[PDB]
């Protein structure tokens, strides 16, 4: 009966402000109040293609911390596509016979949306797909972000480096447009710059957005700093020259930030973020990496329940 | 009028060297059906163009799609004994099936077996296509590109 | 058939499905020259058939040639004038160059910037093509495109 | 200007009875007079893009026994071919800028023929090119056949092994099909069958051959039991059935042997000639190799040099 | 004793406008006089530590054309270096005990400096050492630049591709500095450019030189158009992008061409020059390869052999 009832879950793209706060709601509702058994009969796979330590782990949680029961792979050197040549729409095919909700991340863009085509009755939910969208990201992001700024809404944002292979910025920006009044700043390397469909899509609704060549020169503006990690296993030989970070941050370069301003990245980062950020009181990818449980928590319900009240 | 015959329907305006690229990428020639062709034949509007003539054959939307990104300008008619019973224009819909291919090499559409499709964004400069399945947007003179 | 050229080059009597096969193969499209081209047309002598004319493009006699092993039945006039001013035929060439592949994978014309070249004989009711590279022999049905 | 005078030698179907005859009363004159200085100051390239160890070593030993100097590689993989992407034609057009003459071994079918068409006035001796052609191997044979039988028409010869793959024997057949009366038994694996293009031509010339499956059924009345290696090497993955030697032949299958009949095999041999063959007086490989020697310091002299030889 | 009898050929810096006069000097004497037994009970080792087709194979024509006998290696994983762990100059100590000069080319840069540091009174020849100098390969530029342009003066010279690894043009630009008003234009993209040490030297004698990103910005003036391949081999992963060729001359950028303008480069090319390229009159790196032949005996001649010749 929920607007999110048997839905995919695919692309920020396809849903509304109302179903992201929709499923903050719940997330905080959950978080709060724990329901042990709300999916106590229920069978989810886990399948992912790529690699992964955050996404999976939480999304398993989630479903056991719900009652559900998981089955799945981390890799699929052992399913049959990885062994006998099956194809992506045969496992598919198959495997949605088996189970109530499908979770998976694949290393190639649009495989999520592919499933769609082959499970049927069978909601897919996308944990990422090549470097297009990572939805169950932004989710918990903006959970986070909910949370530490009380407020979505006209918010100083900035996105430093890796912005063209990050599927988490993809997806993050798009969603943070559907609120009103937030600036956008963005730090990367013209090699790697956040490409156009997203500026355009900016542009659309007319929205604050603006290119930096440093972190300090919007330091004192930004409410939430998002750090990203160099996504050196999706980039083109011909630009190796991007492999390390760039920009680099440290606690010594934070002292002109705002009190409430919160460090935010999707991790795993390497070199990007100093060790030294960690005890200050601006840190926060940790408790945004908590965050993934409710807001995946909340997800599963809205997903598998017609109704659920608390 | 220029020449017609019976049945059929013939496609007038076609832009040079882009003829030919029709009656193959899109199987026109597979028929016992008179055709008649005119590969760079003067015109008094474009200076130059192609000009195909099947005979008793015809279009709607099963192909007057394609042609959209193709001849802007081409006109698509419909002729039954003797006469120009309907001229057309290009029906451009916003969606473009299977007969393409995503430049994104890393996008699923390439190793999998689904039919192609695309989103058609007409801006005035040039034309943008989205892909169903990656989402990454491109220009037609990329996916049209050799 | 439409209209008389001036001057040029008439393919007749092509046989019905080859037409296309011989512009797409020799690139004979890829010209500014103007071109008329009519698939499937009644004949009388034959049944119907395919024909090509090109203008101010005349073909040497092995050109003309080449055309035998797809319409070994054809008539190439040479055109002045509105007039045909010297009738030409397709008989068997020596060999055949740079259009068609060879099919043994490992012949050195694969990965060098070598023209293909294949000598031409009837075998039985066949011509074979023997690669002037790896000196292998193949029926002409299965050597093809590229 | 003998008629063999600054000629290519890449394919024996290039040549004519008079050609070969030629060579082998040459190599007879050489053998019998060694003329150690016959090419003094000639430099040969001995480019060998394969394996080889007989061909190779023969060859070069040659331009020695005539006092030409040698260069060249055994191996493609430390020429600029080999690690910088130069195509073969590039590599022979600047080496025909340094050497009287280029003898040359490749992988694939039709390279000697393609080197011809970019070495200009230096001529190319094919040392073999994939499943093609082997000239120089023919000459040897040949010499060696008629060194043994006295001469070489109106002779039973079988061949036994990998037919379809055997340079060896598309030259070897080819060059005693332009003799009169002989008769040829083909004894190989359906797989590996003697090629259409071979029979056509023995056809064209009325020569009696057929195929047999047993050395047995030939054995008495063969002149010449030529045996051949599988060219495991060549086997597409699917012919893969017969990379094991599918006849064997042992000291105790000799026993009906017409007494003048000789073993050939242009080797290296795996099992197809049991070590109890070596000791019988139809032993004669490894003279047959001998011979090479001489067949070509004779090719060697016609093509460098325009008298005949006393 | 001529000025570089048993001397070092290893870096051009280290050579004078007179030294390379005498080297070109004594080619066309020998190309027009050749002197068979000039360096009759000589041994020169070959030694390769680094892929050639070129360089490896003239400089060894070279000697068997002087009546020199030559000794070495292509490839160095069958040496005691490459499989016993002997330094290079360990290598070089015992070599230098059995022959009369060492030919050798290295992947490292300043190998060949090392080696003269340990041959003793045998001379090293450098047949180049990473991407540092190449300067037999500059003598026979220079031999071809002077056979087609009457002169190594005032002439425009435009050297495009890899100008940072290229140790051809390294040296070359250094052996035309030393001459008098020549114009220079680097054709190359910024992360591969001219490096500073070799402008810097220009500047000191006031030699004009500018960069430009087309060929046809130069093509009317130019009397030397010389082509380089990118050094893949060399290329830090960061370099990467530039591993394809970013100028690509076709037949039909000769249009507007100095009738006297010649083509050259070093080889190998990949696509740097079309095949089409080939058959115009401006094609003049085949010739150029053929004349390395003539410069490396001059050189040989003139460090073994101490009387300038006839
Ligand atoms: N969180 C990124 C990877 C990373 O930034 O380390 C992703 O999974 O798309
Ligand atoms: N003699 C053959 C190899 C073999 O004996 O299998 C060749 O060199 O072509
Ligand atoms: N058997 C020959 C080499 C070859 O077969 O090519 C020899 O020993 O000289
Ligand atoms: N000639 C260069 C290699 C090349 O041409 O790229 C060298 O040997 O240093
Ligand atoms: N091109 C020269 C070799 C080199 O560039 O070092 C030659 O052919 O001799
Ligand atoms: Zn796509
Ligand atoms: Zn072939």
């Amino acid at each position: 009966a929920n607007p999110l009832y048997q839905k995919h879950i695919i692309s920020i793209n396809d849903l509304s402000r109302d179903d992201l706060n929709l499923v903050l709601a719940t997330a905080a509702k959950l978080k709060a109040n724990p329901q042990p058994e709300l999916l106590k009969h229920k069978v989810i796979a886990s399948c992912f293609f790529e690699a992964s330590t955050r996404t999976r782990l939480s999304f398993e949680t989630s479903m056991h911390r719900l009652g559900a029961s998981v089955v799945g792979f981390s890799d699929s050197a052992n399913t049959s596509l990885g062994k006998k040549g099956e194809t992506l729409a045969d496992t598919i095919s198959v495997i949605s016979t088996y189970v109530d909700a499908i979770v998976m991340r694949h290393p190639q863009e649009g495989a999520a949306r592919l499933a769609t085509e082959f499970s049927g009755n069978v909601p897919v939910l996308n944990a990422g797909d090549g470097s297009n969208q990572h939805p169950t990201q932004t989710l918990l992001d903006l959970f986070t972000i909910q949370e530490t700024q009380g407020r979505l809404d006209n918010l100083h944002v900035a996105m430093v480096g890796d912005l063209k292979y990050g599927r988490t910025v993809h997806s993050l920006t798009q969603a943070l447009a559907k609120f009103d009044g937030n600036r956008f700043y963005f730090i990367a390397p013209d090699a790697l710059a956040m490409p156009q469909y997203i500026l355009d899509m900016l542009d659309e609704k007319g929205i604050a957005w603006s290119l930096h060549s440093s972190i300090e020169e919007v330091m004192a503006e930004v409410d939430i700093l998002y750090m990203t990690r160099v996504q050196k296993e999706r980039l083109a030989p011909s630009e190796y020259a991007n492999v390390k970070a760039q920009f680099v941050l440290r606690a010594s370069d934070l002292h002109n930030a705002k009190a409430n301003m919160k460090v935010l990245h999707p991790l795993p980062r390497v070199d990007e973020i100093a060790t030294d950020v960690d005890k200050t009181p601006h840190a926060w990818y940790f408790q945004q990496a908590g965050n993934g449980i409710f807001a995946r928590q909340a997800l599963l319900a809205l997903v598998l329940n017609r109704d659920l009240v608390l | 009028q220029v020449e017609a015959i019976k049945r059929g329907t013939v496609i007038d305006h076609i832009p040079a060297q882009i003829g030919f690229k029709l009656l193959s990428l899109f199987k026109l020639t597979e028929t016992d059906q008179r055709i008649t062709i005119g590969l760079n034949l003067p015109s008094g509007e474009m200076g130059r163009k192609d000009l195909i003539k099947i005979e008793n054959t015809f279009l709607s939307e099963d192909q007057v799609d394609q042609l959209a990104l193709y001849a802007p300008q081409a006109t698509v008619n419909r002729i039954d004994n003797y006469e120009v019973v309907g001229k057309s224009r290009p029906s451009l819909p916003e969606r473009i099936d299977n007969v393409l291919v995503c430049p994104n090499s890393n996008c699923i559409s390439h190793a999998e077996p689904v039919s192609s499709s695309f989103a058609v964004r007409k801006r005035a400069n040039d034309i943008a296509l989205k892909c169903k399945y990656c989402e990454k947007e491109f220009s037609h003179n990329v996916v049209l590109a050799n």
